[PDB]
């Protein structure tokens, strides 16, 4: 929810983010810049994430790159019917797919495929670049970020207002279950080869 | 057992309403109505005085 | 001036495969003065966009119009007079892909330029002629203001 | 953008709405998130107060224990101010006349004799059968005596159940109360409870006529929305936002969750700070703005401490 | 043992080598129960119950 | 690929080369006991189905 | 949230 | 015996300190923390308490442009309590002219 | 636990001006993780809250019996309307400010009144530290916490003698002995 | 109701943390057939599937098919079929 | 679960029991619960429980 394309913080909050993600680190905190800078200085949730990669990569070494995929695909994120656009593949700028260039986070979702116990992810990578003190800081340091989000900004909920269906699309249920007290016998005629009449 | 001096959520004295909710609703009035004229107005207030066995008149039988 | 590309665009369609992400709008649109399309998310709380809507764009290396200087870090207590906000909406990200339709040859007509602000992508295909300045990991801010004619 | 500080001192006003004992009221415009939580999260647990630490028991013959009923003595608000008394120093069990308070409830139960005949009421059977907390003696020690007037030093309520006795059954202690902040423990706590809210701003985007602006009266709670006639038709405006429960009922509505723009309005806290009693809420309110001062003088004397130069 | 000491931390079936780990000690005040992050109890098949 | 592009052929060979050399299992690695327990620990999630 | 008396 | 530690980046870097506040929670370092961002020599204020457990916060105060973080930490701490000062001025100032129009009304 | 089936063991006792009070001025009582729920599917734990709300809130004991909610009169069409009757949200959900920052919440939080219980599945009291433990006569070793025979297991897996050289020779039952060594 | 980013559920689900999107499904839509130990639960030895259910009876309500969800409510012989598959996997676990 | 066992603690004898301090009745529950009268010997609290992921030591079958 907070890599997703929606976030934008403000340049109290992301100060005050990173240094939940940090903690007392022997090092200068070293910050990014706004993603959009007028009319108000705004820091997307992939920014965030960005700085707290930057500021556990030791000193000498540089940032890494990646690329991947994530766990929610395409498909997911679709409300409408999709319009065929001409001259473009909708693949191609989609939140599906992770890419990371110099440290910053530039496209997809952070998910279980990248930040848990699936192979081939950020915090794998950091393993096979960095070593084991670095990516068992970028697990630490991830977690304390993504909590004190929902300490602070937002909460994380479960109630009866998402598990609820449309009063539309519950009529096309019981019309279906109305149809399924029907199917008793030509299920058996067919099963033991007796004619219809 | 017995009422709790304070309700349990924020540390309102509710210890003081029940023998007069009890005096309440012996003088007829509905229990969502004996909660709000003694000011419990939230429902962790309304709670503790709504849902409360008062177990203590039942184990004073036994007494010596 | 370090002005990397400059032109006058139109939206034509919004959103037209369906993600509807939260506060922000994509914006397909074509160009008048090239003849290039623009595949831009805004963010739509601030400075809503609508279909039909006409607005300048300027994407440069700098914001200092006094000399390409390209400083990075940004000061909220400093102010100059040369910064080029003249525009409503600026944005700040680095790009991530360009790709062509090359057959055996170099910077083929049809070249696109893949920008990544922060996490708001965009699509600027065009001619090869226009996209010059746009190598792949360079920091490049966005520029717009919106046209009302 | 910087802190002009004369754009806080034009731009920040205390409204307060209703007091009156053991409870208030009041707005806070202008003042940010930062502050107004700390203002609130000193009154709960940083605004010391007075309450019942050892209890020294002597025949407790009563179904309720000799633990409970301890902590249930320490639940009880104590009507002696705050101020006058210091921290009890640590490892001191007995008390001085600075430092702790007594108490002593000694309450017999013995059966009644005159009134009882073929009845069961209870209160016609025995006498002291509900030890209620105005059973409790203040026994002063030291001077305190002449610090007090008769009959300050005293349980707040008088009213509040304790435990309920039988013939034979008897509770014969003394206490001690002490001081401390509702941090320690949270039968310190000087508040029932001190919150918050924004104030709402309803604003409708489309003139309502009709038969929706009775439809828009009910979503909101009793008090919002007034229908009210202008030449013929209902017309429904916004009448105290201030009572809006912010339930968001409209926007289950499909015609009216296009006519109406429930928000907040930056920074017009609604405080509500309810007392046990044993402070004024005006009071416990200015010792919790003179506490966070004096948590800002604590370090800067630390610095000052720290360099000499 | 101080706060940066290492404590061999165990926990039973020990059916494979990331069942025994070393943990750096961190002195909590006032507690009775040791405490791990979550990364650890998938090594360890921890349940917390 | 129009990005920078510094290393060639003869450099990524080097380097998928020497990460192969340095990833030999060193002298003292146990491996009796890392394959008695690759197929001792997933041999008591087999349950009957 | 009844109307302040000391207002404006 | 005293409350107030400060911890530099490399024993010589004085614009970077993480001051450690004894006894504090986030009731002070929430409203230190919005007063020193308000302050624009600060490139970074942010604070974090270290464990629940323990009773002290983190406040890392980065000042650019050649100034001590001493001087937006006193200034941020002056600031809060002339903000405070201010609210109990107005505050002990309406409760009087509340209780000055309950009792002389009708009485 | 609850009366759904849903055990939680405590974790941390969290002070009160730390919870998310939410817009009617209450703190909550028990915090309950929304990652307990869709893989137990326990849907009686929403009903019980949002029936247990709108039951402390009018004085009513609601019926609760099984079997006697049908389909076309739901279980949440008619405790939604009781909150919506109480001027409280359709769908239980509640707007929560925080404590530890002091600002609103954005996503509306879940809150009501669940009946918890109280196991007497207690911890277990038996924490046993061993320093300097008493010997015994045959084998004089710790009486004692147990190393164990899968865990030489593992330490050889990865490769460190001397911790175990340490926890088996070291630390129990070393001592000395004489030998003519021709 | 909620669609997904909105859904916390689906968020739950879609993003790896808990669930899955049969769990959902059952919960929003039907529970869908009860097989028992491979098959559709035991008729009994008179040849009805349950006492409310006349002798060999076509309907899928006789072999288990629920149709009815978590959410709104499961009638009582869809829920004894219920407790006999749960009963099956409890029972294949705690003996073998 | 540690309820209200019994009302006569003094004469029994036995081993273990647990005793809950201030128990309270459902306010949500069935019709067999007063069927059968439940509430002379109650089994738990009520809570007002909120569902949110707020704190981080909130995870895995733990509150
Ligand atoms: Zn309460």
């Amino acid at each position: 929810s907070m890599t997703t394309r929606g976030c934008f913080f403000t340049r109290e909050h992301y100060m005050e983010l990173v240094y939940r993600g940090l903690t007392d680190k022997v090092g200068r905190v070293k910050l990014l810049s706004p993603s959009i800078l007028k009319p108000f200085p705004l820091w997307t949730g992939k920014q965030v994430v960005s700085t707290l990669l930057i500021n556990i990569i030791p000193e000498d070494h540089i940032p890494l790159n990646l690329s991947g995929k994530a766990k929610i695909t395409g498909k997911a994120w679709v409300k409408e019917t999709p319009r065929s656009v001409p001259g473009f593949n909708p693949d191609s700028m989609c939140e599906s797919q992770v890419i990371i260039r110099e440290g910053e986070l530039l496209c997809g979702v952070l998910d279980k495929a990248h930040y848990g116990s699936s192979a081939y992810g950020l915090v794998h990578c950091c393993y096979e670049i960095y070593g084991g003190e670095t990516s068992g800081k970028v697990l630490t340091c991830l977690a304390r970020l993504f909590t004190a989000y929902l300490q602070l900004y937002r909460g994380f909920t479960l109630g009866v207002e998402d598990i609820l269906v449309k009063p539309k699309a519950d009529v096309k249920r019981q019309r279906i279950i109305e149809e399924s007290t029907h199917c008793g016998p030509q299920a058996v005629r067919a099963a033991l080869n007796l004619p219809e009449a | 057992m017995i009422i709790p001096v304070r309700c349990f959520t924020c540390g309102k004295i509710v210890g003081n309403k029940w023998e007069a909710y009890l005096g309440l609703l012996q003088a007829e009035y509905t229990e969502g109505d004996a909660l709000d004229a003694l000011g419990l107005k939230r429902y962790c207030c309304r709670r503790m005085l709504l849902a409360h066995v008062d177990l203590i008149e039942k184990l004073l039988n036994y007494a010596p | 001036a370090g002005i990397l590309f400059e032109d006058i665009f139109d939206v034509k369609d919004i959103d037209p495969e369906g993600k509807k992400f939260d506060r922000v709008s994509r914006l397909h649109c074509e160009s008048e003065s090239f003849k290039m399309d623009l595949i831009l998310d805004v963010n739509i709380q601030i400075y809503p966009v609508d279909l039909g809507d006409k607005f300048r764009l300027v994407i440069a290396s700098t914001l200092y119009e006094d000399g390409t200087l390209d400083d990075g870090e940004y000061n909220p207590t400093d102010d100059r007079p040369s910064r080029a906000d003249q525009f409503e909406y600026v944005m700040y990200g680095k790009v991530y892909r360009i790709e062509g339709d090359e057959t055996s040859t170099e910077a083929a007509t049809r070249l696109s330029a893949y920008v990544s602000y922060g996490g708001l992508l965009m699509r600027l295909q065009g001619d090869a002629n226009n996209l010059h300045g746009f190598e792949v990991d360079s920091r490049v801010y966005l520029l717009m203001k919106k046209l009302a004619f | 953008d910087a802190w002009d500080q004369d754009r806080f001192e034009k731009n920040f006003r205390v409204d307060v709405v209703h007091m009156d004992e053991n409870s208030l009221e009041f707005d806070m415009v202008g003042i940010d998130a930062a502050i107004a939580n700390a203002f609130r999260r000193i009154l709960l647990a940083e605004v010391p107060t007075m309450a019942v630490e050892k209890v020294l028991v002597y025949n407790n013959t009563s179904i309720v224990q000799d633990e409970i009923l301890a902590h249930r003595l320490g639940l009880i608000p104590i009507h002696a101010d705050p101020r006058l008394f210091e921290y009890r120093n640590q490892g001191d069990e007995e008390g001085t006349e600075i430092d702790t308070l007594q108490f002593r409830l000694q309450v017999r139960c013995t059966r009644n004799p005159h009134a009882a005949k073929d009845s069961s009421d209870p209160n016609e059977l025995y006498v002291n059968h509900k030890v209620y907390t105005r059973h409790m003696t203040w026994i002063p020690l030291g001077n305190q005596a002449d610090l007090f007037p008769e009959g300050t030093i005293r349980p707040v309520h008088d009213d509040i159940l304790i435990a309920q006795l039988r013939p034979g059954q008897e509770i014969d202690l003394l206490m001690h109360c002490v001081k401390g902040i509702g941090k320690d423990h949270a039968k310190f706590s000087p508040v029932a409870t001190a919150s918050y809210r924004l104030l709402p701003d309803i604003t409708l985007l489309e003139p309502v006529e009709g038969e929706a602006a009775e439809e828009l009266s009910r979503c909101f709670s009793p008090g919002v929305i007034e229908v009210q006639e202008v030449q013929g038709k209902k017309v429904a405006r916004v009448a105290n936002p201030r009572l809006d429960t912010f339930s968001r009922e409209i926007f289950r509505n499909e015609k009216l969750k296009k006519v109406v723009r429930l928000a907040r309005v930056r920074d017009h806290y609604i405080f509500s700070v309810e007392s046990t009693g044993v402070l004024p809420p005006d009071v416990l309110v200015s010792e919790a703005i003179k506490v966070l001062m004096g948590k800002c003088r604590r370090f800067l004397d630390e610095l000052d401490a720290v360099q000499m130069d | 043992v101080k706060n940066g000491d290492i404590l061999l931390l165990n926990r039973q079936p020990t059916l494979h080598r990331p069942s025994i780990q070393a943990h750096r000690a961190r002195i909590l005040p006032e507690e009775k129960v040791l405490r791990l992050h979550y990364a650890n109890c998938k090594a360890y098949n921890a349940d917390f119950d | 690929s129009y990005e920078k592009s510094e290393l060639s052929l003869d450099r990524l060979r080097t380097l998928l080369q020497l990460k192969w050399q340095r990833s030999l299992c060193e002298p003292g690695e146990a491996v009796g006991l890392l394959a008695a327990q690759s197929i001792g620990e997933p041999s008591t999630q087999m349950t009957l189905n | 949230g009844n109307p302040p008396v000391t207002g404006p | 015996k005293t409350a107030l530690e400060m911890v530099q980046a490399a024993g010589t870097d004085r614009h970077c300190v993480t001051f450690v506040l004894h006894e504090e929670d986030h009731t002070l370092g929430n409203s230190l923390r919005y007063m020193i961002m308000k302050n624009p020599e600060v490139e970074f204020c942010g604070y974090t308490t270290t464990h629940p457990s323990e009773s002290k916060i983190n406040l890392r105060i980065q000042t650019r442009g050649t100034l001590p973080a001493v001087e937006p930490f006193q200034r941020g701490l002056n600031e809060l309590m002339n903000v405070c000062q201010h609210v109990l001025d107005k505050f002990e100032a309406s409760i009087k002219d509340y209780k000055d129009q309950k009792a002389s009304r009708n009485e | 636990a609850s009366r759904h089936g849903q055990k939680g063991i405590l974790s941390r006792l969290w002070p009160a001006e730390d919870m998310p009070f939410t817009e009617s001025g209450m703190v909550p009582d028990i915090l309950f993780n929304p990652h307990g729920f869709p893989s137990r599917m326990t849907i009686g734990m929403l009903i019980e809250s949002m029936a247990g709300k709108s039951a402390a809130l009018h004085g009513l004991c609601h019926d609760a019996t099984p079997f006697i909610f049908s389909e076309e009169n739901s279980a949440l069409e008619y405790f939604g309307e009781m909150l919506k009757a109480a001027g409280y949200n359709f769908y239980g959900t509640e707007r929560l400010y925080s404590g530890i920052s002091g600002l609103e919440l954005e996503a509306d939080i879940f809150i009501g009144v669940v009946y918890y219980q109280r196991l007497r599945h207690m911890v277990s009291d038996k924490f046993q530290v061993r320093t300097t433990g008493a010997r015994d006569r045959v084998t004089n070793q710790p009486i004692g916490i147990r190393f164990g025979e899968m865990e030489r297991d593992a330490l050889l897996a990865h490769g460190t003698s001397f911790l175990l050289h340490d926890r088996l020779f070291n630390c129990s039952d070393r001592s000395v002995a004489h030998v003519c060594v021709k | 109701h909620r669609q997904f980013p909105e859904n916390s559920l689906q968020m739950m689900v879609q993003s790896g943390a808990k669930g899955s999107t049969v769990n959902t499904m059952q919960i929003s839509c039907l529970l869908g057939q009860i097989e028992l130990e491979g098959r559709r639960p035991p008729l009994m030895a008179s040849g009805k599937s349950l006492p409310c259910f006349e002798p060999y009876e076509f309907t899928p309500r006789a072999g288990g098919f629920v149709t009815g969800r978590f959410l709104t409510g499961i009638k009582p012989p869809e829920f004894f079929f219920h407790c006999m598959a749960g009963r099956e996997g409890l029972v294949d676990t705690a003996v073998k | 679960t540690m309820g209200f066992p019994l009302l006569t603690y003094q004469d029994r004898s036995d081993n273990k029991l647990y005793r809950l301090q201030t128990p309270q009745s459902p306010l949500v529950r069935p019709s067999m619960y007063d069927y059968y009268d439940m509430d002379n010997y109650p089994i738990g609290t009520n809570a007002i429980v909120a569902v949110i992921s707020y704190t981080g030591y909130d995870m895995e079958d733990a509150m």
